């Protein structure tokens, strides 16, 4: 019925830094 | 209340169970395979219809066009990364313009 | 007027290129393989959309590689080492 | 004669889409080499599952199979 | 302790024996075994384990093939990353070199 | 005769999330063939990984197993999430 | 420190296996950070194959299988 | 006691070259690729049959596999090798 | 009288069959198809020692190392387009020193 949302916050800008860890 | 329906959800369980059935996956089947099946498309579904209603959102209009679904997919990290070797039919890029051809900014 | 067709193309999201100069193209490379073989309007356009999405992607990886070299206007090496990247 | 079938405006203009402003001379017949190794395998391949159908015309779900074997999955036009 | 004075022997056999930089190029493009440290490569898997893991056990053979796997990721970058390096004019490689191939990949 | 498609339960899950949103029939196509795609992709892992561990039959591990492979991790755990979920609430066969 | 453990020299062995000339001093953090990602990479999927088999070693089967997955395939220890 | 190769690479290694001799990490090697080229053969052919109603496996997928996988040199021999196989094997029962 | 003695197969053809019987393929497998499977992987495995064979007589070492297997799997475009993404453990790398560096 309702879906909650989540972090949208980057396109995943990498190859020059390192990612996220959840 | 039939299996379709038993846990409250929208996805069909006979449908997957059908082509599991006959899609020659295993000897057996658990019961909680289908129904976790069922779960995990439908929340994926809406997730990304969740993303194409903003995506709408964001062009003020209402009904889904593939540009919808290309600001729904490639502008997540998580979708890109998930669904970023698909090509779609009449999609569209995403707009983004390098700044040394600009002689200005 | 640079930034003039940059947000005309990208924004217009749907096709650019020909059709029935593309049919005549699979018809021609259909004699070539194969027999005449007749061809779905879909399966057309969908070689179409494929073959753009190919081009898109090669242009795109040139791109940085125009800067990467101190260039701007691609070169036809830059046609030679983007294929290394992309089997 | 169709090895001609693109014309180089339509590259301009696929340039300008993708973001490539400057554009060399050999840009459109490397684009039109290019084209015609990329199709190759992938039409051949629909020859062989028409072959694998034992028809004539090619279906459009041959063309999905095969864009999905080579690694170029294409959404909408099947499932 | 016959081993360890075969062990020493052989020691001895090594150490009396067996005891412009374009010539590293052409003689490490012949060889043929891995070329990371053994035990702290273990110690660095180790802790990477560490960080998606409970005392998870290891077998040799298996950071044997990781060892192997990520020798051969890194020289294939690193090869791809030359031809772009001496594609903009640059013997010399630079970060901004293991940028694109790093982008473009994926 | 007919084509097995999921646009009625798209379109239910849609209304019900926004009732005040559209869709047409092209991007419908598109999500259908996204859904099998991925459904296929989910059941192939899940044999793969129950052939390598000399087990005959699909159980919900493998499937859990299968979408913290290929889902990243956020939509891991919210996969196992509502994986539960569905398994609590089919359960309770009265 | 464990990240550090691939030294210097180490990673100018690497490029002399690659073929380098000369190398910057910029290169060795950046090498040492895309060997942790990808080997971040690998090990989610290597050590979920050992979570779900009951088991606490990470079975030379169990990476081979994950290296098929992520496509770089080794040869010899399985498969 | 798992079902390998590895006599069957000597064998057929014996019948062409028999000077060369063969390791055992070479060996593995060899029967870890022809395991994973006949998974490989093996799931293009059950693809290939669950695709146009053929539950069937004949001679008739396989060679389409054989087509599809292989560069056009080795499609050739490779179906060369197979009508040889097929008319022997039809022959003598 | 086995399947492979039939057409003087080397490969186990009623193995083949059987692990594409119990091994979660298909259903039905005809008797035209293992032969057929043992054909091909014949082939393959002919070709490969073939290879590695002259890669052993140019080499003037008497045995098989992965080195000449790597140098029989990477240095053949029909190899590449087979194996070009696979790798081989212990087999190095292509020795190819760049023209511009030369």
């Amino acid at each position: 019925l309702r879906k909650s949302t989540r972090v949208k916050v980057a396109p995943l800008q990498y190859w020059r830094n390192e990612k996220i860890v959840y | 209340q039939s299996r379709s329906a038993k846990a409250g959800l929208t996805f069909p369980v006979g449908r997957v169970h059908r082509l599991l059935r006959r899609g020659n996956y295993a000897q057996r089947i658990g019961s909680g395979a289908p129904v976790y099946l069922t779960a995990v498309l439908e929340y994926l579904a809406a997730e990304i219809l969740e993303l194409a209603g903003n995506a709408a959102r964001d062009n003020k209009k209402t009904r889904i066009i593939p540009r919808h679904l290309q600001l729904a997919i490639r502008n997540d990290d998580e979708l890109n990364k998930l669904l970023g070797n698909v090509t779609i039919a009449q999609g569209g890029v995403l707009p983004n313009i390098h700044q040394n051809l600009l002689p200005k900014k | 007027l640079a930034l003039y067709e940059i947000r005309k193309y990208q924004r217009s999201t749907d096709l650019l290129i020909s059709k029935i100069p593309f049919a005549r193209l699979v018809k021609e490379v259909t004699d070539e393989f194969t027999q005449d073989l007749r061809w779905q309007s879909m399966a057309i356009m969908a070689l179409q959309e494929a073959s753009e999405a190919y081009l898109v992607g090669l242009l795109e990886h040139t791109n940085l590689l125009a800067l990467h070299a101190k260039r701007i206007t691609i070169m036809k090496k830059d046609m030679q080492l983007a294929r290394r990247i992309r089997g | 004669d169709n090895i001609q079938g693109i014309t180089k405006p339509a590259i301009r203009r696929l340039a300008r889409r993708g973001g490539v402003k400057r554009i060399s001379g050999l840009i459109y017949e490397e684009v039109r080499a290019v084209l015609k190794s990329f199709l190759e395998s992938v039409i051949r391949d629909s020859v062989t599952y028409t072959e694998h159908a034992k028809r004539k015309t090619v279906t459009s779900l041959d063309v999905v199979y095969a864009l999905k074997r080579q690694g170029r999955t294409l959404y909408g036009f099947g499932g | 302790v016959r081993q360890k004075r075969r062990e020493k022997q052989r020691k001895q056999s090594l150490k009396r024996v067996e005891k412009l930089a374009l010539y590293e190029i052409r003689k490490y493009q012949r060889s043929t075994d891995l070329l990371i440290s053994k035990i702290p490569f273990a110690r660095l898997v180790k802790e990477v384990t560490d960080e998606f893991t409970q005392d998870l056990r290891w077998q040799s053979m298996a950071i044997m093939a990781l060892q192997e796997a990520s020798e051969a990721y890194l020289v294939g970058l690193l090869e791809h990353t030359n031809l772009l390096a001496l594609h903009a004019k640059r013997i010399t490689i630079m970060k901004k070199d293991m940028q694109l191939a790093r982008r473009i990949r994926g | 005769a007919r084509k097995e498609t999921y646009s009625s339960y798209i379109y239910k899950v849609l209304k019900q999330t926004h009732p005040d949103t559209g869709i047409s029939q092209k991007s419908m196509s598109i999500l259908n063939s996204f859904v099998n795609d991925i459904f296929e992709r989910i059941a192939t892992e899940a044999s793969k990984l129950a052939a390598y561990n000399k087990k005959s039959t699909i159980s919900a591990r493998e499937i859990q197993t299968a979408v913290r492979l290929i889902l990243p991790g956020e939509l891991a755990k919210h996969a196992v999430s509502e994986g539960t979920r569905a398994v609590t609430k089919y359960s309770s066969s009265t």
